[PDB]
């Protein structure tokens, strides 16, 4: 979560890109990933979802409040990148 | 053995449907890439007429 | 829709757990998962591809090239077409697809039920303390053959044997 947190200058983040981060950071699925890793599967798992589940982006983007459904969903399309 | 083999039940009316799939998310993109031409052309062309 | 695409992809990772050492199918997903990022952020940084006659032109009062450019960009306005060239490499890959993905389907749908019938058959035909060694020597005339074999070369040990069938004898 440290390693994390490391964000470069002129790159603000949207709700509906922080959501998923927290989300991945909260339920220790970073912590099979190497440290170094960390960096580099922010953006990718954020191009991963902006490709794939950009209905979930569009849901915290209206709703910005998580129901048991997207919380699952959530829960579905992390476990898949966390798969890698 | 039989659960070694078992676990190969519906991989290949699965694979053939990944493969084709994937070889086309791969390859139908030609056309972003000629729009990526477009994209730098009228990049270049608001550039210059900022320099003017 | 690509979503459906990448629910079966990460069902063929968790599928290609079963083969570990994939050299370039997970690469195949990488290149795909990297030109998509890259088209798609392509799009989204994609304006519309003008020059503002209206507003930016005549932002510029000392215009002179404005119409030589738009009428320039209007000129490439037919860019150049895409390359949807292959439709025959592309075909005799998923032939050999279908092809040995066919071998593959016929032949576990095969031996399946054929290890079934194996597992039934070692269900009630174990006959472990009335069978015959006659019947082993006509199951298997491989054990007639070790045995005349060791008869003839003179190899009177019994080598392995000892280990987990003791000699139990008074030495």
């Amino acid at each position: 979560l440290t390693q994390l947190l490391k964000q470069n200058q002129y790159s603000p983040l949207a709700t509906e890109e922080q959501v998923p981060l927290i989300y991945a950071g909260v339920n220790g699925h970073l912590d099979g990933i190497e440290l170094s890793r960390i960096g580099e599967f922010e953006s990718s798992f954020l191009s991963y979802l902006k490709s794939n589940h950009n209905e979930l982006l569009t849901e915290i983007r209206e709703k910005g409040e998580l129901s048991k459904e997207l919380l699952a969903s959530l829960k579905s399309a992390t476990e898949s990148f966390v798969a890698t | 053995r039989i659960d070694s083999v078992s676990q190969l039940q519906n991989v290949a009316e699965t694979t053939k449907v990944l493969f084709d799939v994937s070889k086309e998310t791969v390859e139908l993109e030609s056309e972003a890439f000629e729009l990526k031409q477009k994209v730098e052309l009228a990049h270049e062309a608001k550039a210059v007429l900022d320099s003017w | 829709a690509k979503s459906a695409a990448n629910k079966l992809d990460w069902a063929k990772v968790i599928s290609s757990l079963r083969i570990t050492g994939s050299t370039a199918t997970q690469l195949s997903s990488f290149k795909k998962r990297n030109d998509e990022a890259r088209r798609q952020l392509l799009e989204l940084q994609s304006q519309p591809t003008e020059v503002d006659f209206s507003h930016y032109r005549s932002v510029l009062k000392n215009t002179s090239v404005i119409d030589k450019i738009e009428s320039y960009v209007k000129q490439y306005k037919p860019v150049k077409i895409d390359a949807s060239k292959q439709l025959q490499v592309i075909e005799s890959f998923e032939k050999h697809a279908m092809t040995n993905a066919k071998e593959t389907e016929s032949l576990v749908s095969k031996e399946l039920k054929d290890l079934q019938s194996t597992l039934d058959n070692i269900q009630s035909a174990r006959p472990f303390d009335e069978l015959t060694v006659d019947d082993l020597t006509k199951i298997k005339p491989e054990i007639d053959a070790k045995v005349e074999e060791m008869v003839k070369k003179g190899k009177w040990d019994v080598p392995g044997y000892k280990d987990r069938f003791g000699n139990l004898n008074v030495m």
